[PDB]
């Protein structure tokens, strides 16, 4: 319901912007926080840092809150730049140059300000910046020509018209055309209709399809061809597409190992609370009745805060996480954030995949999925686009399976230099005639009139507008031949044989192209006798014919054509008679002129007529790919990955190229959800068992088994999956609350699971994303990984767990909502096969070592107040305790994580097999956590254990001397870094010449650091705890020879695994 | 092809070795074959060195000093007769032992003031906050500002020698050096200035429980005031519930006759640190050393094991990969 005001233009309505952005200028601050404490880390020092201003506290307000801080703000930052990248990228394109004259500016606007109700210029060759209202086209009868290759994904060119013409040189000279207004209702998300008038009685109705349909509307990025300058208006339904993709607005932040972060942190945070618990009870039972004032060597002051029963109780609790919260680590946030960061470029500044063109090789979008890359276990593919571009082509047609094709080589190179004068026909000149006539006849082609210089191409621009591309190329093919087709408006086709004759013939009927029948056929009168009958059919809808002479060399080529993925077309004619044939004209005549149900009468009779014919030959035509399929596929097939196709063009091309791609083997036994719809509403319900239930379990259990790991060998496999249409999916989906007696979505997936692949024809963004979500909840929880060109498959982007895009295959604007960018569908091999994976091992082996760290560390911190009257006095150093620690922790293992591959990148490349496989998410599951946290006892009980153990003398000096406390905790810091570092070096196997340097440098600003200290600093500070006490330390050659042997029993078990790992 | 580099690129010089089962293999018998030979002998080593102790806290009527546990006069004394079976001519080591007290303790660490200690100014003036209990007394600040310094190990020990001749014969004793030179000479030192040792503290109290001020402990300066040795050791924190400190020392001569030899030996010492009313004990440790030092077998034993058993992993490792 729109006003569209006469004198006036528009008010009061939505405008046209770009919306790709996550967060907000104006509240991102409340959308970042609250997505960023589903950490729990943060959580938890949070509530700790709230909870340490209730009573005074030992452990200080500001170290307390610095933990949170200078994590919060390093994600924010690698969180804005995203944001901010995004938001460039969306301004770009919101100011684009655009066309446009009708209030009172004569010049060109920006596309970020175009209101409802104004006329917009589309130039030739443009892209349309919205969505307008077409009824004045300039070109004669307003006709222009449009493909929607992004918007529905459409093979097929789109047809449409107008009834004014070039209003607008007056509309920018006067106002005498800004009569008329038009009249809108409540907009639909959809759009497959709109309604109105335009102020007159005149219904102005519109309506879409997933064929050709719309012709007043136009659409965003269609693609604009044929034409000079189109002016349309009511620039508001722009929106459209934008509702249509809204439904990805708000679900950003997540990853499947960040999960386990949190799953790892809760049992950690168990160990903590189980700690603290004992420590405390274990305190207060112990030495609470007797021992609290009777040591004397200490009074506090009244009496312990008036004894206070339970208050202290509670002091010391916190006294006591507070000393152990270190189990709980948070440095691994602002660390793991670098490696996502610092990682991106490795995609980005990289020439392994950069188009020739000033195209760029790929751009990153986010830095919060890139470990969870190449853990990808369910793939979402799109055909056109990304497999494929808004185009066909033909070659080497087979008449009687005698044309053949060649190059230039070696040993044949004299007869591909120069032509024979024999050798030009053998088996040409004797039936190619007939056959390039029939391809240049029967079909409704109606080729321009006017034509630029010839010559600016190859031969002309020959372009030839056609509704569909499907025999647009056939012409193109007659082309490369002798033969032409020129003109052929009013006279009967006129072509050329071999030379430059005009083979003039006349067109004295014309049959249709139904879909019953599936055949196309011309009745003409040839310039040098009698009349014909051409005609070219389906594959089983022409062979009717008896056609005895040749049969086998047609039928298994059209086998092996259309099992390699092409259009098998046949071709065919017949003589008829001069008398008969006035008998078939007015019988054809007698349902034409009928006005009587003439759908059914003309089609009896124009199906009956053509009883038989001679046939002359097929032609195989392919919809030449974008990227060899064998590669893609077959290695993703080896890898394990899941490989489904959910596009938006027609069904015929779809199950075209997918047989193509070869994913279709041989023999499949296909399965179909699409022709019986019409009919039988309720049988699709008792037929989803019936073929899958009964057909899957009888080839199941009639043949041996066929396992999960490993497959694709015997007679399982034969039975494929299924393709289902848009229309079934739906109808099996929201309409499945009926019948109760068994599931239906549920089946339906057990069917699109346990197969080769399946294709989804007919199906919308939104219904793609439904079949995303379908996968995304069996079996608990597998990974998807989507990707398409343009805005029709642009809304699974963000609900696949992963977001992959191409740029300029159809739409370039879906990248930039995408999660990463890449050009290039042969690429995404290297990017989920390699970087990914690779980012996976990184951080993975990241979080193992960083929890292992922070325990190696505390285990003897809290063993210790066993001996320690659970007066939590720390056995190491209070700067010691955090700043060495963070000071050498982060470097080796950011090291690990920003450059190391513990497979090289051409040797995993090579063999996906040996590759993904093995990595599953088995790098932190139960398996190596149990098994790593022994390491983390064993390492944290020796340490402890063993010092202490040599401590039972008190004459380790080569002399003999005391030993002070912060002696005794220097020395399992000591021994605890030199096993931590000495451990990721064991585990290392990329050993680069920057790495090496870091990992002995940590180990060298230990000692270093530790001697400066000791010695000079200790007058000028505040104050000191142990002066001289390291060197102190190491003069005793005991405890030399005392810890090597602490760190290698630390390190023996590694040294086993490593030896096990590499082994057998 | 513009921006390309080695670092952005990953393929930069990579050292890449990689490990085996025949490349470790060695390394498990060579540190057998290193290892054994080596605890083996740090065990003989820290074997042979003799020491003894003996525990002068009472808790037995049978034992004499225990008439003398409970509070009894003021400078309570008790002899304990013990005999030497063996002589030690390495130039012996006078430890103290105790039993049950937690010297690692929050508490007991956080009342040591640097700052006093140290011998500072602005220091004197006024003891620091983390001293909280024993900052001053009657308003008066202390110098030695500390529990652990107010909780002193002040019971002295007197060690003779019996011969052929019944009546006792004492044993010559050095106090020098009793600490390291750093936590003595550096760490440590007097206030600003002084030619005497009185004038340094003027209204300067001392610890609670401590009697007679710092001043006036031993007669050189040099092991006087907050540089007296005995008090210096223990001023560390051993962080044990029970542990050793160096009381004095009794090296050899110049000369190649044996230090202690074998026979009786009677020991006197002066009761003035209770200990039962925590059911925590006392006692004397007198012993050689070594470069290892004292007796402790557990790096000895520790090695022979670390060792035999990389070996014996070694031999299984071998056997068992040979059969390629
Ligand atoms: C510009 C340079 C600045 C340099 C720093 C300046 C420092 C000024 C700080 C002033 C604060 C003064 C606080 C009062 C003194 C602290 C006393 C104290 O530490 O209490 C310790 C008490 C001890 O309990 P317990 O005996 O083990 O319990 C036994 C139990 N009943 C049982 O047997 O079972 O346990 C408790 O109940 C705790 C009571 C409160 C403790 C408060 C201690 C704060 C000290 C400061 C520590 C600083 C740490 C670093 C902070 C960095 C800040 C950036
Ligand atoms: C009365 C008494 O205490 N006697 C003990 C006994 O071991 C003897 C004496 C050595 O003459 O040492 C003392
Ligand atoms: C428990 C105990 O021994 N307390 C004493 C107390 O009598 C006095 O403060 C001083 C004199 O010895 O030393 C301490
Ligand atoms: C004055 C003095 O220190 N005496 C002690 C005493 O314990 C011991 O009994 C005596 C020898 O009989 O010599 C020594
Ligand atoms: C000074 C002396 O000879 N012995 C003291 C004793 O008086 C005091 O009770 C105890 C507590 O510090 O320390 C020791
Ligand atoms: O009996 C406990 C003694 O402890 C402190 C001392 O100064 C005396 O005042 C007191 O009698
Ligand atoms: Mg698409």
């Amino acid at each position: 319901p729109v006003s569209e005001t006469e004198a006036y233009i528009a008010q009061r309505f939505c405008d046209n912007r770009i919306v790709s952005s996550k967060y907000t200028l104006w509240n991102f601050l409340p959308k970042n926080l609250f997505e960023q404490f589903r950490r729990i880390a943060n959580f938890y020092f949070l509530i700790i840092f709230l909870v340490q201003v209730t009573v005074d506290t030992p452990t200080s307000p500001v170290t307390s809150g610095l933990p949170l801080f200078f994590v919060i703000t390093v994600t924010a930052i690698k969180q804005g730049y995203e944001d901010w990248l995004r938001h460039r990228a969306d301004n770009e394109v919101n100011k684009s140059t655009v066309y446009i004259i009708e209030n009172a500016k004569r010049v060109r606007k920006e596309s970020e300000k175009i209101k409802v109700g104004d006329v917009v210029e589309v130039q030739a060759d443009e892209t349309f910046p919205c969505d307008l209202i077409l009824l004045s086209s300039c070109t004669t009868d307003g006709t222009c020509y449009v493909t929607t290759a992004s918007l529905d994904g459409e093979s097929n060119c789109k047809t449409h018209y107008a009834v004014r013409d070039t209003i607008a040189l007056c509309t920018a000279e006067s106002i005498d055309t800004l009569r008329a207004a038009i009249e809108c209702e409540q907009p639909q998300p959809d759009l497959y209709k709109f309604v109105g008038r335009i102020n007159i009685y005149s219904n102005s109705l519109e309506a879409v399809a997933r064929s050709l349909g719309p012709e007043n509307l136009l659409l965003k990025g269609a693609t604009l061809k044929n034409t000079e300058k189109i002016y349309g208006v009511a620039v508001y339904t722009g929106m459209e597409t934008k509702m249509a993709l809204n439904y990805q607005g708000k679900s950003q932040k997540r990853s499947a190992v960040e999960k386990s972060i949190n799953a790892f942190l809760i049992v950690y945070l168990f160990i903590l609370l189980t700690k603290a618990a004992v420590c405390t009870t274990l305190k207060y039972v112990w030495q609470s009745t007797p021992y609290n004032d009777e040591p004397w060597y200490n009074q506090k002051t009244q009496k312990e805060r008036e004894t206070l029963k339970v208050l202290k109780m509670f002091t010391d609790f916190l006294s006591f996480m507070v000393l152990f919260n270190f189990i709980i680590p948070v440095s691994m946030y602002v660390t793991v954030e670098m490696q996502k960061f610092l990682g991106s470029f490795f995609i980005s500044w990289d020439k392994d995949f950069y188009d020739e063109e000033i195209n760029e090789g790929a751009l990153v979008n986010t830095s919060d999925l890139n470990e969870e890359l190449g853990q990808v276990d369910y793939v979402f593919t799109d055909k056109t686009g990304t497999l494929t571009e808004n185009s066909m082509e033909f070659i080497e047609c087979c008449i009687d399976g005698h044309k053949y094709k060649g190059v230039t080589q070696e040993v044949d190179g004299l007869s591909q230099t120069d032509g024979t004068l024999t050798y030009f026909d053998k088996v040409d000149k004797n039936r190619e005639e007939l056959f390039l006539r029939a391809l240049c006849l029967c079909h409704t082609v109606e080729i321009k009139t006017n034509d630029a210089v010839d010559g600016a191409t190859e031969s002309a621009e020959l372009t030839y507008i056609s509704s569909s591309p499907d025999e647009i190329a056939l012409v193109k093919g007659a082309k490369r031949y002798g033969f032409t087709f020129l003109g052929n408006r009013n006279g009967y086709m006129r072509v050329e044989n071999q030379r430059k004759e005009i083979e003039e013939y006349e067109l004295l009927h014309t049959l249709n192209f139904d879909a019953v029948r599936r055949r196309m056929s011309v009745i003409v009168k040839t310039q040098e006798g009698d009349i014909l009958l051409f005609c070219k059919g389906a594959d089983s809808a022409v062979f009717p014919r008896v056609q005895n002479h040749e049969i086998e060399l047609t039928k298994v080529h059209v086998e092996r054509n259309a099992m390699d993925g092409y259009r098998t077309l046949c071709v065919a004619f017949k003589e008829i008679a001069p008398d008969d044939y006035e008998r078939i004209n007015r019988q054809l005549i007698e349902a034409k002129m009928a006005l009587q149900d003439r759908e059914e009468k003309m089609e009896k009779v124009f199906d009956d007529i053509e009883t038989n014919m001679n046939l002359i030959g097929a032609t195989a035509v392919e919809d030449k790919l974008q990227d060899q399929a064998a590669e893609t596929i077959e290695a993703l097939h080896a890898a394990g990955l899941k490989v489904w196709v959910l596009t938006g063009d027609k069904m015929e091309t779809a199950k075209s190229t997918c047989y193509a791609c070869r994913l279709f083997q041989t023999n499949t036994e296909l399965l179909e959800l699409t022709t019986k719809t019409i009919e039988e509403s309720e049988r699709k319900e008792d037929r989803l068992h019936e073929l899958l239930i009964e057909y899957r379990k009888k080839l199941l259990h009639e043949f041996p088994k066929s396992t999960r790991s490993f497959k694709k060998a015997w007679t399982e496999h034969q039975e494929y999956g299924l393709i289902i249409d848009g229309s079934t999916l739906s109808l099996i989906l929201n309409s499945s609350q009926d019948s109760s007696s068994n599931n239906y979505k549920s089946i339906f997936l057990q069917i699109c699971m346990k197969c080769t692949a399946v294709l989804c024809c007919r199906m919308a963004p939104l219904q793609k994303a439904q079949i995303v979500r379908m996968v995304k909840n069996l079996k608990g929880s597998p990974i998807t990984l989507s990707i398409g060109d343009g805005a029709n498959d642009v809304s699974m982007i963000l609900e696949s767990h992963v977001g992959i895009g191409i740029k300029g295959k159809e739409g370039r604007q879906a990248a930039r909502n995408s999660d990463y960018s890449v050009p290039k569908f042969k690429h995404l091999k290297k990017l989920l096969l390699a970087h990914g994976h690779l980012y996976y091992v990184r951080i993975a082996h990241l979080v193992q070592y960083f929890f292992y760290k922070n325990l190696c560390f505390i285990l003897p911190q809290f063993l210790y107040q066993f001996f320690c009257g659970f007066s939590q006095q720390p056995l190491y150093d209070a700067a010691y305790l955090t700043m060495y620690n963070i000071c050498f922790t982060s470097l080796p293992i950011l090291a690990y994580s920003l450059l190391e591959q513990h497979i090289n990148i051409d040797t995993l490349t090579s063999d996906p097999r040996l590759y993904m496989k093995i990595s599953g998410n088995a790098m932190l599951q139960l398996g190596p956590f149990l098994y790593w946290t022994f390491l983390a006892a064993f390492e944290g009980t020796v340490f402890f254990f063993g010092t202490y153990f040599l401590f039972q003398t008190a004459s380790l000096e080569e002399n003999g001397k005391v030993y002070g406390n912060w002696t005794f905790g220097t020395i399992v810091f000591t021994v605890l870094v030199f096993t931590v570092t000495l451990k990721l070096a064991l585990d290392t196997r990329f050993w680069t010449w920057i790495n090496h340097f870091v990992i002995w440098g940590s180990l060298a600003f230990y000692v270093f650091f530790s001697f400066f200290w000791g010695g000079i600093i200790w007058p000028f500070l505040k104050q000191q705890r142990m002066y001289f006490v390291f060197a102190q330390m190491l003069s005793s050659v005991s405890t030399w020879l005392a810890i090597i042997l602490l760190i290698f029993i630390s390190l023996f078990p590694e040294i086993l695994l490593i030896v096990l790992k590499n082994v057998r | 092809r513009p921006d390309n580099t080695a670092f952005k690129q990953q393929r930069l010089p990579a050292w890449q070795p990689i490990l085996t089962a025949g490349t470790v293999l060695p390394i498990f018998f060579i540190i057998g074959l290193i290892f054994i030979p080596i605890g083996i002998g740090i065990f003989v080593t820290s074997n042979n060195i003799r020491e003894i102790e003996i525990d002068y806290t009472g808790t037995e009527p049978s034992s004499p000093c225990n008439k003398c546990l409970s509070p009894d006069v003021t400078p309570c004394f008790c002899t304990i007769n013990f005999t030497l079976e063996k002589s030690f001519e390495g130039n012996v080591f006078m430890y103290y032992g105790l039993s049950n007290f937690y010297q690692n303790h929050r508490r007991y660490v956080k009342s040591r003031d640097d700052s006093q200690l140290n011998g500072d100014s602005s220091a004197l003036l006024n003891p620091s906050k983390e001293c909280e209990p024993y900052r001053r007394n009657e308003d008066k600040p202390i110098a030695p500002c500390g529990a652990i310094a107010n909780s002193m190990f002040n019971d002295t020990l007197e060690l003779f020698l019996i011969g052929q001749d019944s009546y006792p014969i004492p044993i010559a004793l050095k106090k020098k050096g009793i600490a390291w030179w750093t936590d003595k000479n550096v760490k440590f030192r007097n206030p600003p200035g002084g030619d005497n040792l009185e004038e340094r503290f003027k209204g300067t109290t001392k610890p609670v429980n401590w009697l007679k001020p710092v001043y006036m402990l031993d007669s050189d300066p040099d092991n006087n005031g907050f540089i007296n040795e005995d008090f210096i050791v223990w001023m560390r924190t051993a962080a044990l519930p029970t542990f050793r400190k160096l009381y004095r020392l009794i090296e050899r001569k110049s000369d190649l006759h044996p230090t202690l030899p074998a026979g009786r030996y009677w020991l006197n010492v002066t009761y003035n640190y209770p200990v039962h009313y925590f059911d925590g004990r006392k006692r004397m440790i007198l012993s050689t050393i070594s470069w290892m030092g004292g007796k402790n077998p557990f790096l000895g034993i520790a090695y022979i094991a670390v060792g035999s058993i990389s070996f014996l992993l070694g031999v299984v490792l071998l056997v068992i990969n040979h059969k390629y």
